[PDB]
DNA sequence: GGGTTTTCCTCGGA
RNA sequence: AUUGAAAGUUCUGUUUCGAAGAAAACCCGCCU
């Protein structure tokens, strides 16, 4: 399994809305994050026959990402405030020529007024391992070590790209500190977990 | 595409307004956290939402494509940006609503060749049979910049009177003085073309012919964003704008220049940019900077003086 | 009051002189009055030795500082004063002894300070041929010019006076060698 | 459109007062955000709001539109400004409220066929049908300028009190001295022309015939905010004020000239106007410059040497 | 309206006070923004407040009518000048208080009928119907010129002592030397007339008999500030007053001339004058002008000597 | 109210003193402004204050009343001008003070009735019931003429030692003052109030107290009021003088210009016909030539001016 | 040898 | 092309009217 990094910088911040009184998700969801890599190729076509939305066939991209700064949650429509900040991207599964060159072109993660942009990359293969130390967001069924004191329950969604259809509801575990926002480690015994450039995934 | 990132200086200005309380009328802030020794501080500061701006390119659009002699909605000539979105503004403008899917591209084409607003601004039908557009300019909110360890923005309430003879005339207005920033994008290329997935209905000849003098229009009309016509309360708090930096990068390829929130964000966006290029096998990038406040440039870019001329170089090329 | 002036015929000083275009200033030779009054001082001294009017112990030789210091109340053996109320005594204590205090004045600074202003008056002078003025008070010569209780000795003063004014009046010659009026 | 900045030299003076404490008498600050050699630096300075100017420029088109023959509205007559806001004022005039949004328009040309004040000025009425007219007219807040490193105004306090024979009267004053500056903007194009879409109603022909008188005084009644005589307390403290620099534009496209902030904003607005006519494709753009501290200009500009011509040479064109 | 500006050269003066701090009386002083070569500077000059001239004329007033023959209150024929303020004042006077909004005429006139004072200088009655009478004549702070890059003002403290015999008595007083200037207005055309909005009340026939007489004093009144009898500390420190320059405009439109800071303030005054007459459609616009120190006037204007002859020009026409 | 400016010559003076420095004793000096056919510019001159000038007078008043018969206080017969300011002051006299503020006027009057000097020159006392009386004389601070471009000034240093060593400031000047003497509120009460038994004998000593201001004013007139004066007698004399009797208030030209003689009786008439006057006489001593005028009185003393003023 | 003494420190309409 | 697509909280308004830090006071008494 190949794989590739990427660094992240945000002008403003991402604006994502809760679904289904408007509250914010606290961490973007990875349908977005596909999006925005969906992005490069899929230009141009706001609507193609499947009709849904065009990112419906870039559901086999797992990957993750996770914050490098501190930021503010805020609701004035709950909105994600860190300007200047950073956010790394895993890029983990199509050749190394695919994720290379649509993920130099990355832009708009989450609302049109939620302008990302694209730092530096890099390229290299992955190994799988099943204890290691992690910081990036995971499922709920996923164990963590016996202290349990910061983490968030978050519900996000799958299969759901396909307007007029409703999402999936799925259980998703943030390690992410509520006031003030920050990522903090957990180290996890699991079964399906991925180590990528040294700084551990975890999966399932 | 079109990008761009830019730097204002704003005083003694009321642009965006919320809700009043008795007799005060607040401003719009946004929580921000700044780094000190001692630990972590946070901050409340004046922000202007992207809304606005949307409001007032729209309206500078709809003006300048009538003076030109191009197809405007009847209700989108009232400056009432409601667009063909629900069935009333679509029985007084005399369109007739989608059949099924595979005619959803005749009816888009249609609605792209009686209002321009609804192809560069974009609309959201909604029905048995929604149809969807995407906005060809996006912006982002304006927010101070945050540099070094300080925030150079500011929130004062002031005290007004009504005079009368015959008393039986007290209101209180915010306003603040900050240092602005805020970045764009501009796809020029997906102007004109129909964004719904089909076969070609006829009535495509007409929008390739149109294609030259929409898109010089849709370039023209950033133009009042980069002069600062925008907001409201205009009329009695009349706001004094400047002009600090400015960096806009013309590609072939998708690309966003580094925020203004740094004191060197040129250089950074030039290397960047230059990487992009070389990984994605560019042809086409270029570079305008504008520079007062003598920030370090790097090398590589043309130098500019004021907006015009940048304009005059977005549209020739 | 005897007045009048006096016409005759380096330190340098500035003048506003008058012409017919106008005003000028201008820088001429000048002499000034604490010689005049030092000579003056030195005759009267030198007269009143002829006549049993007293002479000051310090003041015999010709060095005029009087009773400024305690050094000379010292070596001529006169008590300082004590309080407000004493200073008339003292006043007469320095006036029965030297006549050169009460005509010229005198002072002693301290915690009972006592004044009295000199009875001649003088001036620079400035050329036209030297030109000058003076005015002498022939009315308060051994008059008390402090305000207070009588004290004794007063007779002997009120006794001297005549022959101070003689005095006082014959002393002006000395300037006079080198018009008046009189009421 | 009519815009322009201009500069103003105000020493020992107290136009415009905030809320008391005590004895002292305030005079209105306001923080402004100043660039500096060694970064960017927030100050607080006295300022003048613009509803002062505005109330004075009203007071001055009253007198005027008196004068000439204009109709003047019963409440506007006496100088107290609540317009057709409230029910009370309408009782007064006599003028009945809308009944629904189709006879707005018809409100609308009544108020202006009473009040030339409701029709240069803009109103306002809430209630079942609202009805908005923005201004023609718009001003700011006038700020001392932000050049350089040191800001060139002060304030401090006087101390006054009163005689008595009985003593039994000891106050305050705030007193500031600045070089102010500030710009305005007044469209001529859309005076006695009702704002509100609809149809045709009887009583515009009057309206038509009037415009021109209308437009005359409104280009009139600049003269006061030109001059000088707008702010408060002038009964003992009444102001020392000149003229420095002074630039109107008058175009047929929009256009907002540099601030007065730097000492070279009169040769960039004439180089940016003539850019931004060739950008436009405009048919019409003038300039006009008083200048009496010897800054630089530039070429082929005309030059004034007073206001009243300057007034003269804009009613004519 | 009668405007005017004019100098004086004022030498060894101590005319206005500030609370003083030990044994050192201040004399006042105020900052000013001047402009030199180099830009623009901040500076610290001694200035005379205006409300000590207007206690000169009032005081003036009060014996020009007492020697003429028209009514002065109770309170004003001694010099306190508190009018009709608090509710002693009224006691003391013996007038009623305004019982609603539409007696306020009618406390007005009767007010007007017993005190010149109360309606030249105008006068505020606090309370449930407040009454207010802005003053018809205008004043300002006495400035030192703001003229080149000196400017020609200077101030020091002097040491006195008091003798005694039995030593147990030491002060210094603050003086300065300056070239002031100042201007002035007096409409004469409101003058015994209400300015309260209302109907007919008896008792305004002797109000439009009592008219002439009442606008003569007036006129006479300005003779003491323009012969210079205002400040206090005139037991010890009598200071030395000489007249240099003055113009000043009789018109029927509102004027207000240049300040007396530059050296030329007179042609320029003339100039506008004419301007704004043929602007505002005037009928009367006559200057006078008087001149000691030999600067340029122009052509066509009446010169005076002295000023007794203004007073009397002023009085006849 | 008799008026006036007069022009004098110093020549050698220290008259008025301040703080000194070291052995040398300063002479008081203070800015002017003055006006060049070049601009305006800030000089530094010596001056003489006024407050010298009122003690003469004053103490001139004190010799002339005590001759004539006129009532002077205790602290007053002594050159001691403190006046009743002090509780002491009082306590020495034997006047109580004022109890409220209905009481002043008795105090005023009583005041009045035992010093002179606390009549004319006017008094001030501070406390529960404070007292003010504004003097009826009016003085300045001594000026070189600001004529021309040229200031007719200058000062300097001598140097003298005791056969011990010091220096003293010397300065020669054209001085110029100017001088205000109400004579129609002497002898009347300026507290607001009642009658009070004792204003009859006012009434009666008014003439004399009037007379006795005028002849005091021969001591300004003459010259006699600076201090240093037994070592350093300055040489004075008179070159022009202008003296109005009015009715109505009225301040003649200063002397900084060699035509305010002229321009004053010009004044003069204009403001008798503005403000309706009915008096107004003009008397000039001139001894340097300078343009005067027509239909003027000329004298040729000061004596003849002093009885002139008494007589009318 | 003296290097300051009192007297008042905002009243109202929204 | 992402619960993404479409959306100005905008319009109208003087902190205004009025009131002296004022009265009293010597850097002056001898020095080659």
């Amino acid at each position: 399994m190949i794989y590739s990094k990427v660094f992240l910088k945000l002008h403003w911040g991402f604006s994502v809305v809760k679904p289904l009184a408007k509250p914010g998700f606290y961490l973007p969801p990875p349908t977005t994050l596909i999006g925005a890599l969906s992005y490069g190729k899929f230009r141009g076509v706001d609507n193609i026959n499947l009709y849904g939305s065009p990112a419906y066939n870039f559901r086999n991209i797992m990957a993750t990402a996770r914050l490098e700064s501190e930021g503010v949650y805020t609701e004035d429509t709950g909105k994600v405030y860190i300007p200047n900040g950073r956010l790394v991207v895993v890029y983990v599964t199509i050749s190394k020529e695919e994720l290379e060159k649509l993920c130099w072109s990355i832009t708009r993660i989450g609302c049109k007024e939620c302008l990302a942009s694209v730092e530096n990359v890099e390229v290299g293969e992955a190994k799988k391992v099943s204890r290691v130390k992690t910081r990036y967001y995971f499922r709920d069924t996923v164990k963590v070590v016996g202290r349990k004191e910061f983490l968030e329950y978050v519900t996000f969604w799958e299969n759901g790209y396909i307007w007029g259809k409703e999402g999936s509801p799925v259980r998703y575990i943030l390690p992410i500190t509520t006031y003030p926002l920050a990522s903090k480690e957990v180290e996890v015994e699991a079964k399906e977990a991925y180590e990528v450039g040294g700084e551990y995934v975890v999966f399932s | 595409m079109i990008s761009g990132s830019v730097r204002f200086l704003v005083n003694l200005e009321s642009l965006n307004g919320v809700e009043s309380i008795g007799n005060l009328t607040k401003h719009r802030t946004a929580p921000v956290v700044l780094k000190t020794s001692t630990g972590y501080l946070v901050r409340y500061v004046p922000v202007i939402s992207g809304e606005a701006l949307a409001h007032a390119y729209q309206a500078s659009l709809v003006d300048i494509a009538k003076k030109e002699g191009l197809p405007v909605g009847s209700l989108s000539s009232q400056y009432e940006f409601i667009k063909f979105s629900t069935d009333e503004a679509l029985k007084i403008e005399g369109i007739k609503e989608p059949k099924d899917y595979n005619d959803a591209r005749r009816f888009e084409v249609e609605v792209m060749l009686k209002d321009v607003i609804a192809d560069v601004g974009g609309f959201m039908y909604a029905g048995g049979a929604p149809v969807r557009r995407t906005s060809r300019i996006k912006l982002g909110y304006m927010i101070p910049a945050l540099r070094g360890d300080e925030i150079p923005a500011q929130l004062e309430a002031q005290f007004h009177v009504r005079f009368s003879n015959k008393p039986v005339a007290i209101f209180n207005v915010e306003v603040s003085s900050a240092l602005y920033t805020f970045s764009f994008e501009l796809d020029e290329d997906l102007i004109a073309v129909p964004s719904t997935f089909g076969e070609k209905v006829k009535g495509e000849e007409e929008l390739e012919r149109q294609k030259a003098k929409r898109v010089k229009s849709a370039i023209k009309a950033l133009y009042s964003l980069l002069s600062g016509n925008f907001g409201g309360k205009r009329s009695r708090f009349l706001p004094s704008m400047k002009l600090m930096s400015l960096v806009v990068t013309k590609t072939d390829f998708p690309f966003m220049p580094e925020p203004a929130h740094d004191d060197d964000y040129i250089k950074t966006t030039i290397m960047r940019l230059g990487k992009a290029k070389g990984v994605l096998n560019g042809n086409l990038a270029k570079a305008y900077v504008i520079n007062n406040e003598g920030i370090e440039v790097g090398e590589g870019v043309t130098v500019l003086s004021t907006v015009e001329d940048l304009v005059v170089k977005l549209e020739e090329e | 009051m005897i007045s009048g002036s006096v016409r005759f015929l380096h330190r340098t000083a500035p003048v506003v002189l008058k012409t017919s275009t106008g005003y000028l200033v201008r820088y001429v030779p000048v002499i000034s009055g604490e010689a005049l009054a030092h000579a003056y001082q030195a005759s009267l001294v030198d007269i009143a030795k002829k006549e049993g009017l007293p002479v000051g112990s310090l003041s015999s030789q010709y060095e005029f500082i009087k009773f400024s210091t305690d050094e000379a109340l010292k070596i001529e053996g006169i008590k300082e004063p004590k309080d407000y109320n004493d200073a008339r005594r003292f006043e007469v204590e320095v006036m029965l002894k030297d006549v050169i205090a009460d005509v010229g004045g005198f002072m002693y600074a301290g915690g009972a300070p006592v004044r009295r202003t000199s009875r001649i008056k003088l001036g620079y002078m400035i050329p036209a041929l030297y030109t000058f003025s003076f005015e002498l008070d022939e009315d308060l010569i051994a008059v008390p010019s402090t305000f207070g209780e009588k004290v004794k000795g007063e007779e002997e003063l009120e006794r001297q006076k005549a022959k101070r004014v003689k005095s006082a009046i014959k002393a002006l010659y000395s300037l006079l060698s080198g018009v008046v009026t009189k009421t």
